[PDB]
């Protein structure tokens, strides 16, 4: 017999697949106990950082009665003027993780009367989670804002009340409406240039504010240009995978992975001793030799923001690195001593 | 010095209630089918057969 | 609905479970002066399971 009569499958006795994921349930198993508040999406197409900012341009918001305001230093060269009572701007988003209430922020790039001294109207913000309405008044009757990024959730500017710190569940349909609830001193109103409902990510980045996690640049070059702005995705998630366990010493290991992008701070880190991580940067395949043979393999994976663009806000970090077909192979003895002059071979066909 | 394991490997089971003899026999099965027991020296041994 | 909606308020219900047989006390308390003399007139109060 030269060969098997109609071979179905074939696997190595040199390499053993110690860990893999290729489906939702597999990924959930190896990611361990990730809390519902963590900005990671597990899908049929891989694991991916969650959309964390819903940065929406002026012209993209739902309009009612609001004035078309054009100045070159506004994003897309334009902003929406909240001119008068009962004229409104609306935005829809669906969070793909739980946003804890303390972490929610509503960044607006907003300016009064094209930079003039004279007040815009008082602004009311209504937030709707599946029919539950939360209303607050961040801007007072008598205030002017210079062109800057302002949080309308956790700060007030002459207003009377803040965001009520409610948690936002995953998959909630979230409607946010901004309403000028009174009359205007300035006919061009408060011009809002770009709206950013975002999760501040202060659980992830230890800084006390969203400035620590996102760009908030305030200079588009004044030529009707676009802005780097709050990027849609979190900067870097370092994911610790569950320990890939062995009965025998691993001397070296090899990984395979499918990705949409591998640029920037993309890495896979591997260890034998549970602490000395060996890093492979910017590749979907990689090989690691451990300093000494030891038993169990620990993995860390870095997923990042990617892309640069000059045709829309935000300009940076509008895409996230998604990974799917994870495989970790290790140099493990599959042919083994069994008795005097007897060997046992233990090949595995993955499910 | 009386212990010679022919195929030394890590144990993934907690043997934490088994009769010692049954545990030792499970170890021998996992390894190279070693002989174990108590010598006339009153010393324990675990070593290759024959 | 006071539990789930809010009107210029500071905090809403942390959506925490009511065990069977637990003794619930509900207290509605004024914590500021009132511009109106009549205040908020509470006509009927219904804590309920939304089902
Ligand atoms: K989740
Ligand atoms: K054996
Ligand atoms: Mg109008
Ligand atoms: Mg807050
Ligand atoms: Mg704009
Ligand atoms: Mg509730």
């Amino acid at each position: 017999d030269t060969t098997l009569g109609n071979e179905l499958a074939n696997t190595s006795l040199e390499e053993i697949l110690i860990q893999s994921a290729s489906s939702v349930s597999a990924w959930n198993t190896i990611l361990g106990t990730l809390a519902s508040t963590y900005p990671l999406v597990v899908s049929s197409s891989g694991i991916r950082p969650a959309q964390t900012a819903w940065t929406t341009e002026s012209d993209n918001l739902a309009q009612s009665g609001t004035a078309l305001v054009t100045v070159g230093d506004y994003s897309n060269g334009e902003a929406e003027g909240l001119d008068s009572p009962g004229d409104t701007l609306e935005l829809s988003f669906t969070p793909e993780h739980d946003i804890p209430g303390e972490e929610f922020a509503l960044w607006c790039r907003i300016e009064t009367d094209l930079g003039g001294t004279d007040p815009g109207p008082e602004i009311t913000v209504t937030l709707d989670i599946d029919g539950d309405t939360y209303s607050w008044v961040p801007i007072g009757t008598n205030t002017a804002l210079g062109l800057n990024w302002y949080d309308l959730a956790n700060n007030t500017f002459g207003g009377s009340s803040t965001y009520p710190d409610t948690d936002i569940p995953e998959g909630s349909t979230v409607t946010l409406s901004i309403e000028a609830t009174s009359s205007s001193v300035s006919g061009q109103g408060h011009a809002v240039d770009v709206m950013a409902p975002l999760d501040a990510l202060t659980r992830v980045t230890g800084g006390s504010d969203a400035t620590s996690a996102y760009t908030f640049d305030n200079n588009n070059g004044g030529s009707g240009g676009y802005l780097d702005g709050p990027e849609l995705y979190p900067d870097q998630l370092i994911l610790s995978l569950e320990t890939a366990t062995t009965r025998r010493n691993v001397s070296e290991a090899r990984f395979t992975l499918t990705a949409n992008d591998t640029s920037g701070n993309f890495y896979v880190e591997l260890a034998n001793d549970g602490s000395t991580f060996n890093r492979v940067n910017n590749a979907t395949s990689g090989s690691v030799t451990f300093a000494s043979p030891d038993t169990n393999v620990d993995t860390n994976i870095s997923l990042n923001r990617y892309g640069s663009r000059s045709t829309a806000t935000p300009q940076t970090g509008f895409n996230a690195q998604e990974i799917d077909n994870w495989e970790l192979y290790a140099d493990i003895d599959a042919v083994l001593p069994d008795d005097i002059g007897v060997t046992l071979s233990r090949a595995i066909i993955p499910p | 010095a009386n212990i010679t394991v022919g195929d030394d490997q890590e144990l993934t089971r907690s043997y934490q209630g088994d009769p010692v003899e049954n545990a030792l026999r499970d170890f021998a099965f996992k390894s190279t089918n070693e002989d174990f027991g108590v010598g006339d020296d009153l010393e324990f041994f675990f070593q290759p057969r024959e």
